[PDB]
């Protein structure tokens, strides 16, 4: 749809799970883990898909393809290695609290730590 | 008036003590648990590496 | 046949001619005295395939026959199995004579495809106060039973044997998964002396699959699937709502990476196998609600080290459904099942699964809860009339409503002396409704003390003084 | 040597105040601010504004906040960090310091929460 | 039998023979070297292999080199010649006086005595040491346990056992000294002839010395802790005399083992050391005993590393210890010297029916009310010393009276300190310790027991500090 003139909208769920398959299949062919026993190259699993989400000119066609990857975090720690691996590819994040969803307030939106660096100067001029 | 004053403050600011005191006990158990199973990993790739090169 | 070239360990490496079996098959040792089944598990090329034994190794010879089944462990199945002891291999391990039947079935079968699965959620009733209405049980699901020893865990096993016997006519399986040979012997005769099994006719209502712990590591992981295949037998060819007990489910985790590391594979993170995900999948898809009946699970949980992010308690996490803890510290309080309410959560609570009846009932009753947890260390620490008028009554209420979800139960009619009480849902709800609004505050606390529904707490309030 | 005996001289000041702030903390966390002597809640109330001090509005950033772009001469970061240090402004809020330039706009934003 | 060299890497040598092989645990000669260097059987590897370690270096070392056999293991000189003399791990004299001319010559590998050759009775060994003496006493012929960090006092308390008991003991003593400073062999070679122990003149001495320090080949920093023991076996078997040991270090002994086995093909066990570590340590540590012809005691530093006793090499000692004295750096950071830490020394005979009834109710005594200090710690922390209350504002100070009265000045360390030598006997160490329980001395600051002697001179130190006011 993006190369013929039409928008598109992919949702991944989730990519966590993906990665845990490819650990799977690296160690039984006896590759050398690195850190939490993960391959050297989960870095190129997520970047070189999350790459072809992109908007072509007007000479090409003028689609586009959004991208929505998800990613579960073990008590709240955006400090691991595959929550960081995406956080360094994806443009912004939003922040969902398990202890404002306890609470009840619900979307449990992070407001504070919820960002959107490019998408901020494409909306409506009302809102 | 004022040994009144004085024990009720100090059942106040014992209270915060304890509360300071177990909001930074949760956070560091989370750190201590993350650190125990990354050196169960960490040497468990030492005796594969020195296994395998063998 | 085949010929044994290597014995290492509980490893064995069987060497074919022409007829080489493909992988989950089954052989059988010939010569030794009991069977000895050998698992396939790898294609080691030049015909010889790599095999994990499920009994003692030892007086294996180099160069002894082998022969082939042509199929997985299959183990005798059907209705005439209800109150009888195998192990992994469908032998009978309690001297009562052959088990004969008319069909059997293999262990290592594929899950329901995409368009055989129930497109709607559903609740489990049964009967108890406690769980059918704070933490309701969906149809198919996967629950987790927290809580060990001296707290009256094995009362509420041998209770929900009994009453979905009752109101639904669905029978069970025990699958006790490395379990003790001392605590599996007393299971056998507590569920004697309650009735769930019987010794002298046809009227059981459980089958019991015990591989025990002082077992090879390939015959303790595989007891969840033979104790699945009886399970999938009572929905496949009649029809019922089955149950499942595994007791517990951290050893067949804690199992399979053994067999994953004598085999000769690098291990994942902490130690476990690189394989976790998938064993924790093509086991717990096979529970689910086709479009003939159902297969709903209760497992047993324990978290090592007390850490709840560790890969075994985590992986598991992800399939559960609803969660019932038993406090040891309502256990000294008298009350009786020790289910804790506050601590207990369910993924099916929802206004647009169970209704908005059972929905605004149940939310009031967590809220009361929580304002007596609060307002008791003021009572503890200062003193108790300070407090205002408002509040005393949500202190007096307090203790009429967790007081009302004791229950007595069928299996303890011959000690405690009182009358089991099966409650449906349409009480249960009618009955705190009227708890939350006053409506019933003037009779005392212990009209409400180990009652049934809601009729017979004020036919007990008459006989004081 | 290079830049300076006078450079030099306030560029560590500022690491002193900050690191004695830093031993500090192990303290105030639990026993709370009435606990310390008067002299140390004089290290404490001025490494809060310093801290705030090395915050400054980028030029790339002004389409994420909408402030404007400031840069500062190297002449003027050293009689910034003179006027705190010597206690000329003892007399304003950590939040008047809070993402401005030279020294003067922070004197021109502590008049506006009056 | 010759035989050829076919590969060297590292320290481990290959040696391909062709008609007769020898076993393991034997002795080859290189021929061709101007040094004579020696190679120790360890494997076997099929079609006429055998894979050794070297005792000296290895540089030079070419293909083909015609190697000869022994027949026997390390044969060193072993009789009553060897007294006063430097050795090599093979035998050879190194303290450059002439060739050791003895007549026994004894294989450094043998077995261990069976269960029908042990000794059974036990006695107290008096040091004269106030820590050591009191809660955790030594034995006669007894195995004695150094633990402790780096830089905290092993290598003085050790040098302080060879003042005190060496010089009053009757028989012989032997001091193997296994993978330390080069340095440190010659301040006791020079501390040894000034105080007439080792005599360069006649032969009156009584003290052998066998030296391997940490310039040598890891091959040969694992047999000179056997070299020492193998001298030691002469004096209590084939004579009968009362013999003592010293031994340091001893953790050399593991990691001098550890370093050698990747190369000889083993998988690593835990943090790095070999799987056959718990093995070769208890097979060399099952010859120092006592049997029923003579007795050993021995005294051995084991250093810990880097302040963790849970480390494989030190918490495998501990089975064959009977007396062990863990230093500690919490308590020499304090200026407590020796920092022996109280709370952690046991002994085999703090018994009642074996030291009596009086120095028992006393040694428990010391432990409860330093204990008890340690949990009153926690509460000053938050609260502050004043608002205590008055009764443990007294076992505090009384604490505070026993953590300073055990630290005692050394003799050795004069030049450390410029204090003199004290040497407290057993009947006073009791004597002292009861007073300042009982409260016998609570008139008194603390400064007046910090490093004296008997309880005598902490009275005369306290009015010495009072004048200067
Ligand atoms: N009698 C003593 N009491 C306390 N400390 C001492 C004494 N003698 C030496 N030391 C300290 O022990 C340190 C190491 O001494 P030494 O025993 O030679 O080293 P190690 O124990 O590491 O082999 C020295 O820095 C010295 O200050
Ligand atoms: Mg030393």
């Amino acid at each position: 749809f993006r190369d013929n003139g039409k928008h598109a909208l992919i949702i991944y769920d989730d990519l966590s799970k993906q990665a845990v398959a490819y650990r799977q299949m690296s160690l039984l062919l006896r590759r050398p883990p690195g850190r939490e026993a993960y391959p050297g190259d989960v870095f190129y699993l997520h970047s070189r898909l999350l790459e072809r989400a992109a908007k072509m000119n007007d000479a090409f066609g003028g689609g586009s393809l959004t991208a929505l990857p998800v990613i579960e975090t073990q008590a709240g720690d955006v400090s691991a290695y595959i929550p960081t691996n995406v956080i360094s590819i994806t443009d912004g994040q939003i922040f969902l609290e398990t202890e404002l969803f306890y609470k009840g307030i619900r979307p449990a939106i992070n407001v504070g730590l919820s960002v959107s660096r490019v998408g901020s100067a494409a909306q409506t001029r009302a809102m | 008036e004022s040994t009144t004053s004085e024990q009720s403050a100090r059942m106040t600011a014992m209270d915060n003590a304890s509360k300071n005191a177990s909001e930074m006990i949760d956070k560091l158990t989370l750190t201590f648990n993350r650190t125990r199973q990354a050196v169960i990993t960490k040497e468990l790739i030492e005796i594969i590496s020195g296994a395998a090169a063998l | 046949t085949g010929r044994i070239v290597a014995v290492i360990g509980a490893v064995v490496d069987v060497q074919f001619d022409e007829g080489l079996p493909p992988i989950l098959n089954a052989l059988e040792v010939q010569g030794r005295e009991t069977r000895l089944v050998l698992e396939v598990a790898q294609h080691l090329g030049e015909s010889t395939v790599r095999t994990i034994a499920m009994d003692g190794t030892e007086g294996l010879v180099r160069g002894q026959k082998v022969l082939d089944s042509g199929a997985p462990i299959k183990i005798p199945v059907g209705p005439e199995t209800l109150g009888r002891i195998m192990n992994v291999i469908g032998e009978p391990i309690d001297e009562r004579g052959p088990i004969k039947t008319k069909q059997f079935a293999a262990i290592h079968a594929e899950a329901p495809e995409f368009m055989e699965m129930s497109v709607e959620q559903e609740i489990l009733v049964t009967g108890i106060k406690v769980v059918d209405l704070l933490a309701p049980y969906a149809k198919g699901g996967k629950i987790g039973l927290f809580g060990g020893a001296g707290v009256g865990k094995t009362v509420l096993i041998m209770e929900l044997i009994n009453n979905v016997a009752k109101a639904h006519g669905g029978y069970s399986v025990f699958a006790g998964v490395g379990e003790r040979t001392r605590e599996g012997n007393d299971l056998y005769h507590e569920m004697i002396e309650s009735g769930v099994i019987n010794l002298k006719d046809a009227t059981s209502k459980v089958a019991l699959v015990y591989g025990q712990m002082n077992e090879p590591p390939g015959a303790r992981a595989r007891v969840a699937l033979t104790g699945l295949t009886v399970a999938e037998y009572f929905r496949d060819q009649e029809g019922q709502d089955v149950l499942l007990f595994i007791d517990n489910i951290f050893r067949f985790t804690q199992a399979g990476s053994e067999v994953s590391a004598l085999l000769g594979r690098i291990p994942s993170a902490v130690g476990y196998q690189p394989t976790l995900a998938t064993d924790m999948g093509t086991m717990q898809e096979r529970i689910t609600t086709t479009k003939k009946g159902s297969i709903t699970s209760v497992q047993a949980i324990y978290v090592p080290a007390d850490d709840l992010t560790d890969p075994a308690p985590a992986t598991t996490f992800a399939h559960l459904d609803a969660t019932t803890v038993l406090s040891r510290a309502i256990a000294e309080l008298g009350i009786y099942p020790a289910v804790d309410p506050l601590d207990s959560t369910s993924r099916i609570m929802d206004p647009n699964i169970v209704g908005s009846e059972h929905y605004d009932v149940a939310r009031g009753v967590q809220k009361i809860l929580q304002d007596y947890k609060s307002l008791q260390d003021i009572i503890a620490i200062l003193g108790m009339d300070e407090l205002s008028e408002e509040d005393k009554l949500t202190v007096s209420r307090a203790r009429k409503i967790q007081r009302f979800l004791s229950q007595p139960f069928q299996v303890a009619e011959v000690f405690t002396g009182h009358l089991g009480k099966l409650v449906p849902l349409k009480e249960t709800i009618k009955g705190f409704q009227q708890i939350l609004a006053g409506e019933y505050d003037h009779l005392p606390e212990q009209a409400f003390y180990m009652v049934g529904p809601i009729e017979e707490a004020v036919a007990k309030a008459d006989k004081l003084a």
